[PDB]
């Protein structure tokens, strides 16, 4: 059981070190761009809400 | 898996970020953000940083605002973004706390599932009126023989745990939490002290210890440890006894009673010394700061056993001091003193001479004392106080030819004193304090060698435990000594000497 | 936005390298085997005793 | 049972008493009240004796 | 090189303000690093002024600094190396030799600032460290992974001991160790280089079993205080990463509260008590904290610990007194009586005497060896003036085997093979307890108290009252 909660701690944290590399794409990515537009116009939606 | 969950939850989160009040800082060294804006923020309120660092808000200054950071400064640095929270702070209460070692903010550092308890209410918050309290009467008893006879410890009132560093200070402690149990098992919800125990400063290797200790006791699951480590920040040091008295306020309010002791206010003194040299106000008497007696004795009028018509209930407390030369002559001390409702002082010579209990006992008092004391074990030790003031001056004594008289009080003292010796960390039953006591006082122990008291305790309450549980049981239930049980037991006793 | 990216990058991407039972073996204890029945416990055995304890023991001292 | 064993132990100790070269019996009778008060140890000292295949 | 440069404003002492440009955006607890003729001087960013206008602290000198010299920046909390190559060499306090064997580094670097380990994290451990000193065994049972601490008055042999511990206890243990010098003179440092290669312990060819990290106190008080992160950081390399127990040592941390409360006052943070600065328990905490048992490792950490003027009720060593594992006081009237060690073992507590923890046996022992030895000292008073002889005979004989225990907590050292020239004696615990027990029960009562003066265990006591017979 010790070993099997230990790993997985140890999953997740390498997992989540791959997620970094997720990270990295995203910010890389034109994604960066068009997901910009998409905040743009819901900050836009959403700032007129108030 | 797991990691499928948390994602979920990460998409749950996509809240509009309209920040009314945004803050940048302007200068960030200490811990002490600049901050400018937070035009409208409330004295004392949470705030969060873009490096997502928790505050408050100490000084409110025309052109800046200055935060005092919570966290570390490792991430800070100048301009950070400064979201005002717009909550002062508050911590869940409710008995969702029960068995949870939690940090200030009530994030659980043994991570025993995220804290559900009732609601979270603020961590300051006045002590109660005059008229809603009504006077002690209710007793509570440690299990520690001494104490409960002594110097009888009740419900909703502050009595200190004052004594030298690392005589085992949380031992001492730690043995009224562990009797509680027995109670706790027990029906009636005053005879339920649900326990908080404040850890400060306390190394978390030492904590996780007192944790492991507790789990192996079982007592995690009426014990709450409000644990400020001495790694966790002088803010959360400073707002830990706090932000424990508003846990223990969801008990009291809901009638039931609980005991919280803050250990060691001198080591909240310490973080409040560390604020206010970095805040600049001047730090007062033996460089602690002016307004220490101010924030002791804020803390220390919530413990408080509220009036019936605010549904009898209580927070009583049992704060512990260390005396770091064993002054009580140090400026904590006196002052806490003065705004405490008795002390007990352990001495270090005792506890080196393996006295555990170390009590020094003319060092200790209980204002409410006899109050709260049960009545069997009150007939059955006034005499014991009468006893071992006799035994002191005829401890010098001890230095040979006395007088007959001093020479029987000095064997009959001696016995007493290893009587009320009691192991760290075995709590004994009221029902099996009151016999033993009752024999010393007949002077049947007296008899007995002292080497021969041990094996004569144990085996006393097994003969008593088979003779007559039905006495035991009676006398339990009664709370009280009747003449015929106590003829039955100086009889009982003359039976057990014999043997 | 970026809270769909996140969501839809890692969960899609999620890489979990399996380990071997063999590595676990390593990392746990491993089962001790069975105490077998053994010989119990016995006193009194052989006519050694019995001509010993009646001999040595056939009078008590005046 | 072995309360039975005990009391006639004891009470043969104190019948050894009045007579002499029985002063070794009551150190027989000492070793194998023992082992019975040893046994009751042993036998308080049984550990569950199946694996919790039920939690763990 | 990065474009945070900024340009020296004022130098008041090791505080060097720098001036970093408005674009640039530096962070608390980086690393500058500004070329010079002296190396590279490293300042740790200790706060934000206003318009990147930064108060650092210095590490290395400030001679013939110019205010106006363009400053680069590292990045965030000074990079020690870090490696299992970092074994025998001694790092100073930028990372840089002093052993002068090249490169130290594995392949990896590390910042010097860490977190304390969680509560999550923290793993018990009742695990007995031995020390193979019988007097120290016995009446102060040692932890493995705890936290030692070596308090005393003035150079109580302070690095003696250490030297002792390190002879006994780190050749027989496997892990690593890392010896730790915070401002200690250089003079102790050559015998102490000289002597760990002697020991072997730095070993020349092959690995070594420690690691050096020693700092001089003529380095300024900034360098003093992040010697002790460093140190700190690698050690928790060895047991994080190299997964391997380790035996922290650190020598004299009250040359660390010093540094520290200097500067504090330097940095405007008014210093609190005795001149000791306000933050002097959370930097401990910080420390200590640091310094634990983990899932990871486990790590005994010995700290040397100077108590001036031998007042412990001075707030420094008093906080220093809480935080750790297991105190040890060494007096000097013990060393002056010639007993090597020099601990007064009446003022020595250890964490671990709990009876069954220690064992019922050897706590009784214990137990009985404490009133024993403290039945001589309250009837000190009485030999003294009323005389010797009108005190009981019993109380004579307990006399006798307490002057016996007295001289048979001497243990001549193998370090002392030139403090006394006699050699070490490496008692093993469980026969320590024997030895002890034995005297106890007066069984060698008929063994002088001398021919237990400066010898080992029960066999070297009947030898040495044999040698004196002959």
């Amino acid at each position: 059981v010790r070993y099997e909660a230990s790993l997985r701690q140890l999953e997740q944290r390498q997992l989540a070190k791959s997620v970094i590399s997720r990270v990295q794409s995203e910010l890389g990515n034109p994604k960066f761009q068009e997901k910009v537009l998409q905040q743009s116009i819901s900050e836009i939606e959403q700032l007129l809400s108030k | 898996e797991v990691s499928s969950i948390l994602e979920e939850r990460i998409k749950g989160v996509s809240d509009e970020a309209n920040l009314n009040e945004t803050g940048r800082v302007l200068a960030v060294g200490d811990g002490i953000a600049r901050v400018f804006g937070l035009n409208n923020i409330q004295a004392e309120e949470l705030v969060e940083f873009s490096s997502g660092v928790k505050g408050m808000a100490l000084n409110l200054e025309p052109g800046q605002v200055g935060i005092v950071l919570f966290g570390s400064d490792r991430l800070v640095k100048e301009g950070e973004l400064v979201k005002r929270t717009g909550n002062i702070v508050d911590v869940p209460v409710g008995p969702g706390l029960l068995g949870r070692v939690v940090d200030a903010l009530g994030n659980p550092i043994d991570g025993k599932g995220p804290i559900d308890a009732a609601g979270r209410s603020r961590a300051q918050v006045k002590a109660p009126g005059i008229l809603p309290r009504r006077s002690v009467h209710e007793p509570v008893q440690t299990g520690l023989k001494a104490v409960d006879a002594l110097v009888p410890i009740g419900r909703g009132q502050r009595e200190l745990i004052i004594g030298d560093r690392q005589t085992g200070k949380t031992a001492v402690a730690l043995d009224t939490i562990l009797n509680q149990k027995r109670w706790n098992n027990g029906s009636d919800e005053s005879k339920k002290l649900y326990c908080v125990y404040v850890a400060v400063g306390q190394k978390r290797s030492t904590v996780a210890q007192l944790v492991q200790t507790l789990e192996q006791h079982d007592a995690m699951k009426y014990s709450i440890i409000v644990a400020a480590t001495a790694s966790e920040a002088a803010p959360l040091q400073y707002l830990a006894p706090f932000t424990a008295a508003s846990i223990g306020e969801w008990f009291r309010d809901n009638g039931k009673h609980a005991l919280i002791v803050y250990d060691d206010l001198s080591k909240q003194a310490v973080a409040y010394r560390q604020l206010s040299l970095l805040l600049r106000r001047p730090p007062g008497r033996e460089a602690y700061p002016g307004d220490v007696f101010y924030l002791h004795s804020r803390l220390l009028e919530r413990a408080a056993k509220l009036s019936e018509k605010e549904g009898s209930g209580s927070l009583t407390a049992l704060p512990v001091i260390e005396t770091q030369g064993g002054d009580v002559s140090a400026y904590i001390p006196t002052n806490v003193i003065s705004i405490t409702d008795g002390q007990i002082f352990l001495e270090a010579e005792l506890f080196y001479k393996g006295i555990r209990p170390a009590i020094n006992v003319g060092l200790s008092v209980s204002r409410v004392g006899s109050a709260a004391q049960v009545k069997a074990l009150k007939q059955v030790a006034g005499s014991l106080k009468l006893f071992l003031a006799q035994y002191r001056e005829v401890a010098a004594f001890a230095q040979s030819d006395l007088d007959a008289s001093t020479k029987q009080t000095l064997v009959r003292g001696e016995r007493l004193t290893q009587l009320l010796k009691q192991n760290q960390y075995s709590p004994l039953a009221t029902e099996e304090q009151v016999p033993l006591i009752y024999a010393g006082v007949n002077g049947h122990l007296d008899g007995i060698e002292l080497s021969r008291i041990g094996e004569f305790e144990s085996s006393f309450l097994s003969y008593l435990k088979s003779n007559h549980n039905e006495l035991l049981t009676e006398i339990r239930e009664k709370g009280e000594l009747s003449k015929e049980l106590l003829a039955s037991l100086k009889s009982a006793t003359e039976s057990f000497v014999a043997t | 936005n970026v809270i769909q990216d996140l969501y839809l990058r890692e969960l899609k991407d999620t890489k979990l390298a399996p380990s071997t039972l063999q590595d676990a073996e390593g990392n746990v204890k491993p089962w001790n085997p069975p105490q077998k029945p053994n010989l119990p416990e016995l006193e009194l055995q052989g006519p050694e005793a019995l001509k010993a304890y009646t001999e040595q023991n056939v009078e008590t001292a005046h | 049972a072995k309360s039975a064993a005990n009391k006639l132990d004891w009470a043969k100790v104190i019948s050894s008493l009045r007579i002499t070269g029985s002063t070794a019996t009551q150190l027989s009778s000492f070793k194998k009240r023992n082992d019975e008060a040893r046994r009751q140890l042993l036998e308080l000292q049984s550990q569950p004796t199946e694996v919790d295949f039920s939690h763990y | 090189s990065t474009p945070i440069t900024g340009k020296v404003t004022a130098v008041i002492g090791a505080i060097v303000d720098v001036h970093f440009e408005q674009s640039e955006l530096p962070a608390i607890l980086n690393a500058l690093e500004i070329k010079t003729p002296q190396g590279k001087l490293v300042l740790e960013v200790a706060q934000h002024l206003g318009e990147n206008t930064v108060r650092t602290i210095a590490m290395d000198g400030t001679e013939g600094l110019v205010r106006g010299e363009k400053v680069l920046d590292t990045g965030g909390p000074i990079s020690v190396p870090v490696g299992r190559e970092t074994l025998g060499r001694i790092i100073n306090v930028i990372g840089e030799p002093i052993d002068e064997r090249g490169p130290i580094k594995s392949k990896l670097r590390k910042p010097i600032h860490a977190d304390p380990p969680s509560f999550a994290e923290q793993s018990t451990s009742a695990e007995i460290l031995e020390t193979g000193i019988k007097v120290v065994d016995l009446l102060a049972p040692y932890a493995r992974g705890g936290k030692i601490g070596l308090f005393g008055g003035a150079g109580v042999g302070k690095t003696v001991f250490i030297q002792e511990l390190i002879n006994n206890i780190a050749k027989a243990h496997g892990g690593f160790s890392v010896f730790t010098g915070v401002g200690e003179r250089t003079r102790e440092g050559n015998d102490l280089y000289r002597e760990m290669k002697e020991t072997g312990v730095i070993n020349l060819e092959g690995e070594s079993k420690v690691a050096l990290v020693f700092g001089q106190m003529n380095e300024p008080p900034g360098a003093r205080a992040r010697v002790a992160l460093t140190g700190l950081t690698i050690a928790e390399y060895f047991r994080d990463e190299e997964g391997q127990d380790v035996l922290l040592f650190i020598d004299n941390i009250f040359r660390f509260t010093q540094a520290g409360s200097e500067v504090s006052a330097l940095l405007g943070r008014i210093p609190s008590a005795v001149g000791y600065q306000p933050t002097l328990a959370t930097d401990m905490g910080l420390l200590q904290e640091r310094i634990t048992t983990t899932k990871k490792g486990s790590v005994t950490s010995v700290q040397a610990v100077y108590v001036p003027a031998d007042d412990l009720t001075d707030p420094a060593p008093a906080t220093t007194f809480a935080h750790l594992d297991a105190t040890t006081v060494l007096s000097r009237g013990i060393s002056e009586l010639g007993i090597y060690p020099a601990v007064d073992p009446l003022d020595s507590k250890s964490r671990l005497l709990d009876a069954a923890v220690v064992g019922q046996e050897h706590y009784d022992v214990a137990s009985k060896v404490q009133e024993t030895l403290q039945t001589y000292k309250s009837l000190q008073d009485i030999i003294a003036i009323l005389g010797m002889d009108e005190l009981s005979e019993q109380d004579k004989l307990t006399v006798e085997r307490a002057r016996k225990i007295q001289r048979f907590l001497s243990q001549p050292f193998a370090v002392a093979e030139v403090f006394t020239g006699i050699p070490g004696k490496l008692v093993r615990l469980k026969d320590t307890v024997a030895s002890f027990k034995a005297v106890l029960e007066g069984k060698y009562d008929n063994i002088p108290e001398h021919a237990f003066y400066m010898v080992g265990g029960i066999e070297d006591v009947v030898a040495k009252a044999e040698k004196l017979a002959a």
